[PDB]
RNA sequence: UUCCAAGAGUGUGUAUGAUGAUUGAUGCAGUUAAAAAGUCCGUAGUUUAUAUUUAAGAAGCAAUAUGAGGUGUACUGUAUAGUUGGGAGAGAGAUGAAAUGUGACGACCCUGACUGGACGAACAGAAGCGAAAGCUGUACACUUGUAUGUAUUUUUUGAACAAGGACGUAAGCUGGAGGAGCGAAGAUGAUUAGAUACCAUUGUAGUUCCAGCAGUAAACUAUGCCGACGAUGUGAUAUGAUAUUAAUUGUAUUAGAUGAUAGAAAUUUGAGUUUUUUGGCUCUGGGGAUAGUAUGAUCGCAAGAUUGAAAAUUAAAGAAAUUGACGGAAGA
């Protein structure tokens, strides 16, 4: 029980601003359509409606929290590839 | 000196209840030279501080030897002949206690202020 | 803690530490410089630009695709200089709505109280700007008359 | 000194309430600082319960009940012994329904 | 500009009382004022006779009140005909 | 008003609060020159006019012997209290007296009401010695 | 909350004409564009004289398929709707930009 | 008569210092003893987070989440009062108990139709919104808050305020509209030694709307505004994450109980971190009474409001709490 060295449960309790080390909670993702096979760049908490590249229709939607995925559209996070 | 008085009040609450450690959400170059003088004479143990592109944090580990620490505001300009007056006011006995002066050589004890014949602005006290 | 009300909320947004160049973009860099000049010359705000540039294009921080220049600083290099900054211009537009509202409804004095708070919030920003020599000294905002 | 924690009534984070009127005297009282009781009485008496049975043209029927709500100022209420003086340490007991 | 609170009724001098000159300041302000023309849109309507208001530009006469261009009992009966 | 460069605001504020001192207020207005009863001195002189007695307040009961005189320095009329037993028999009218105060900062002490002065000399003969019987009255 | 509903009619489509298009006001200029068939649309106010108004309705059919739109306002209102120098009876639209005035 | 203190001296008195932490910078107090302007905005003076480049602030999105927040047009709800068509024929109404007043030119009751003015029952809470005073029938139009999420713009623009400015229940004033119930002033019937008071019957201004002046309340949480740290248990409003039909968790407000501190005490998450007294800034008090009274000045149509003494007086006035005695006070 150290304040200088927190454990993983104490990280899950704290607020995102009052941690020991500042790390945000937003990332970028790629969504795959179900009928057609198109990928699209997206965000964790998007503020607007994104559409599929081919077959232009609803994919995300704006909410109070995380973005809602309409239909069966699997995604994953992307990162640095140097 | 908003940051210096906010440091001293958290220590008196902590050291009276008997806690081991302490975490504050502000760091400052005045406070860092304060603790190195407290570390030198042996009143506390080690301490650490973290930079996070923000106000900064401070972590200190106590050992239970503090009676009271304090700060003085406003910061009075004291000459060389009045250090004997202030020392009788804020200290219990002649054998111990300490003072911190913001002299141009640095933040030093009143024993070094008399020994080098330098008078300056006053900061605080701890024993 | 707030300026004109009593609130102590903490709900902000944090940018990461030491952001490097993004590699997951699909549109090239010279096209992403093309449309942002189309938006600014058309007349949308600079705060609205960073919202769209994060969502549909895939780059979050606008400091990295440019040569370490901020967005209001980057526009100046290509002739599009902003004379009066945006915090003044949105406040004068919001003030013109209430003066439109009072000319219809006279008995509403709850709205007359709301005019005093926003105009006093305007003058505290302009008086500091004239110290920094940002706006020319003989500048007055254009306000709707009151009958 | 202060006698009760909430001073006369249970009102917090407000400024005012519109007044209602007592039934017996008729003085104005705020709606928080009132004494309200509820009771339900039937139309027929229990003493006349059997005698309607021999006079009924119907076979079986239900006897109906009505409700009432009353309001009083505290001067009228203690005079009719609706609410009584209690002990100092026993004042803090609250009988919710 | 020279007067503090009398206004247009300074022609009367120091006679007729105090509250009789208050009643003259209400009426004489609305009689000498010019108004907008409902036809042409210009501000040239003036009064010349009791109950007759005419414009300088388009020269069209309007019926009205004694001292005001519109009557407060005259406008309420226009609203009930709109419904 | 606690600051390092606030000496101008500190002196101006503390002079205002000092005016509610009830002793210091009379020093500013100078009431001891304006409304003094006897002047500014330890004693005074006078001419006797009456020899009358008063009655003390409750719960005590007695009759206190006094004298109404008229001062020389100012010209006003005032009453003084004869301070010893059997001393009024020396006093005749159309005579001179010397008046000394009570020592309670301008107030009346004892149960004597409204009187703040007492007689000390009659015809340059000390009344304290004349009660002892050392001298005789001419 | 705060949400301002957008204007839908020709009250919204008319300030887009003045910024991104070409126009002319005045009745004398309005008669010239109809005869030379160079006008696209004509906006009239409610305060025109009854003689000059019906002459524009009779001539617009003769010039072609030029439409006519009716505004419910005074000349001082139409100068407050879109920013003009003087009050106007009729407005003539020579060229437009992003306006949806013809498609309506 | 005898004893004590000082001693060639010893006492009495008028000023003026110390006693006084009852002028308080060091170093007083502001819920209840004297003391925080009714609530906000904002100049001069006072003051400031920084490893000198970044938090905070201001601007702007999403959920068109949530809310008796405000203003204006259109409808609607029963009840009291009054006009009128039918039936019927002696009392109706009030009080502790009665009296004046009231009804055979027909009340009171049960019915059929109409016109006006005021107000939104029951749901309705230790629940919500507002700077404060305040805010409950429905549908639209205009307009406005705080909080939660989040790789959005700018770069220090901050806190509190002499001069100045706005709002401010209830009465009270001038002008026009309206007037159902209630009702100061005035007049009658009882009670009484006496009632010009409580009781009852009448009855005018007012309380309703529009346009303006006026600026006082026990305007009370009797507790100025900003900033750092704090013990468990049961609740309430909004909303996010984990999780999935079973829960435990984040931020901002708020109600209550038990301990702990502080206090003269009642009481108490601040009224705590204090004689081991210091983070910044405005306003108020100095024994009672005379007295919020005189006088002068500035406001107002007026009533009146803000500022605000003294001469002569007096050893008390006051706050919290124990033991008795008393009640035309209540229970067993
Ligand atoms: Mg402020
Ligand atoms: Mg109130
Ligand atoms: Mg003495
Ligand atoms: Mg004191
Ligand atoms: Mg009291
Ligand atoms: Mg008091
Ligand atoms: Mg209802
Ligand atoms: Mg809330
Ligand atoms: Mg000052
Ligand atoms: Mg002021
Ligand atoms: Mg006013
Ligand atoms: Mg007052
Ligand atoms: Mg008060
Ligand atoms: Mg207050
Ligand atoms: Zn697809
Ligand atoms: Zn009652
Ligand atoms: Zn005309």
């Amino acid at each position: 029980f150290d304040l200088a060295f927190p454990t993983e449960e104490q990280i899950k309790k704290t607020h995102k601003t009052k941690n020991l080390y500042a790390v945000p909670t937003g990332y970028f993702m790629q969504v795959l359509c179900d009928g057609c096979k198109g990928v699209t760049l997206c965000y964790s908490h998007s503020q607007r409606d994104m559409n599929c590249k081919g077959c232009g229709e609803t994919i995300l939607k704006s909410t109070g929290g995380k973005a809602r995925l309409i239909g069966e559209c699997a995604f994953k996070k992307v990162d640095y590839s140097f | 000196m908003k940051q210096l008085s906010n440091l001293c009040k958290a220590i008196n609450n902590a050291s009276r209840a008997g806690k081991r450690q302490l975490l504050l959400h502000e760091s400052n170059s005045v406070t860092r030279d304060f603790l190195k003088q407290m570390l030198k004479h042996g009143y506390i143990t080690k301490y650490s501080y973290v930079d996070d592109k923000r106000k900064g944090k401070t972590i200190v580990w106590l050992n239970g030897r503090l009676n009271k620490c304090g700060a003085i505001c406003p910061n009075y300009k004291v000459s060389l002949d009045h250090i004997e007056n202030y020392r009788s006011r804020l200290l219990p006995a002649r054998q111990f206690g300490h003072l911190l002066f913001s002299t141009e050589k640095g933040i030093i004890d009143h024993n070094e202020c008399i020994g080098s014949n330098l008078g300056g602005s006053i900061l605080g006290f701890f024993y | 803690a707030k300026m004109h009300s009593s609130g102590r909320g903490i709900s902000t947004s944090m940018k990461p530490f030491s952001t490097m160049f993004p590699t997951w973009i699909d549109v090239s860099v010279d096209e992403i410089k093309a449309d942002v000049l189309k938006m600014n010359t058309k007349g949308v705000s600079s705060a609205e630009i960073g919202n769209k540039l994060r969502d549909v294009y895939g780059v979050g921080d606008c400091k990295t695709i440019f040569d370490g220049l901020s967005l209001s600083r980057f526009l100046e290099k290509e002739g599009n200089f902003i004379e009066i900054p945006e915090d003044v211009k949105d406040l004068v537009k919001r003030a013109n709505i209430l003066r439109k509202h009072i000319n219809t409804h006279s008995r509403d004095k709850d709205s007359k109280y709301r005019l005093g708070l926003i105009i006093s919030r305007l003058n505290r920003c302009v008086k500091h700007y004239k110290k920094k020599l940002r706006i020319p000294s003989t500048w007055k905002p254009k306000l709707v008359e009151l009958i | 000194p202060v006698k009760r924690k909430n001073h006369g009534k249970n009102r917090k984070n407000r400024g005012s309430c519109k007044p209602v009127q007592c039934d017996k005297c008729g003085r104005c009282v705020p709606k928080d600082k009132a004494i309200k009781r509820f009771k339900i009485v039937p139309l027929v008496e229990a003493g006349s319960m059997d005698d309607v049975k021999v006079a009924s043209i119907y076979d079986i029927f239900e006897v109906p009940r009505i409700s009432y709500k009353n309001q009083y100022c505290i001067s009228c209420a203690c005079h009719a012994r609706i609410v009584r003086v209690r002990s100092r340490q026993g004042r803090k007991i609250r009988y919710d329904g | 500009n020279g007067t503090k609170k009398v206004g247009i009724s300074g022609r009367f001098g120091a006679r007729y009382g105090s509250t009789l000159r208050k009643r003259m300041k209400k009426v004489l302000e609305t009689q000498k004022k010019t108004y907008e023309c409902r036809a042409c849109g210009k501000t040239s309507v003036k009064r010349d006779v009791v109950g007759i208001w005419t414009c300088r530009s388009c020269k069209i006469k309007f019926a009205g009140g004694a001292y005001a261009y519109v009557t407060p009992a005259g406008t309420t009966f226009n609203n009930m005909l709109k419904q | 008003m606690n600051g390092l460069f606030a000496a101008n605001d500190l002196i101006k504020s503390r002079k205002v609060k000092r005016r509610s001192d009830p002793y210091y207020r009379k020093k500013i207005l100078g009431t001891k020159y304006k409304h003094s009863k006897i002047g500014n001195g330890p004693q005074a002189k006078g001419i006797v006019l009456e020899k009358t007695g008063v009655e003390a307040k409750q719960p005590n009961s007695a009759v206190r012997k006094i004298v109404k005189i008229q001062l020389i320095k100012t010209g006003k009329k005032i009453s003084a209290f004869v301070p010893h037993d059997g001393s009024l028999n020396y006093i005749e009218l159309n005579d001179e007296v010397v008046v000394e105060g009570f020592g309670k900062k301008g107030h009346s002490c004892g149960d004597i009401p409204g009187i703040s002065y007492k007689v000390v000399k009659v015809q340059n003969v000390s009344l304290l010695a004349l009660f002892k019987g050392k001298k005789e009255k001419p | 909350s705060r949400r301002y509903s957008k204007a839908v009619g020709l009250a919204a489509s008319l300030p887009l004409v003045v910024k991104t298009g070409k126009y002319d006001i005045g009745f004398k200029s309005a008669l010239r564009n109809v005869i030379t068939k160079k006008a696209k649309c004509i906006v009239v106010s409610s305060s025109l004289p009854s003689v000059k108004r019906k002459q524009l309705e009779y001539y617009c059919v003769l010039a072609g398929g030029i439409p006519l739109k009716f505004y419910e306002g005074t000349n001082n209102a139409l100068a407050n709707l879109c920013e003009l120098k003087y009050r106007t009876g009729v407005m003539s639209v020579l060229h437009e930009g992003e306006s949806d005035l013809l498609t309506e």
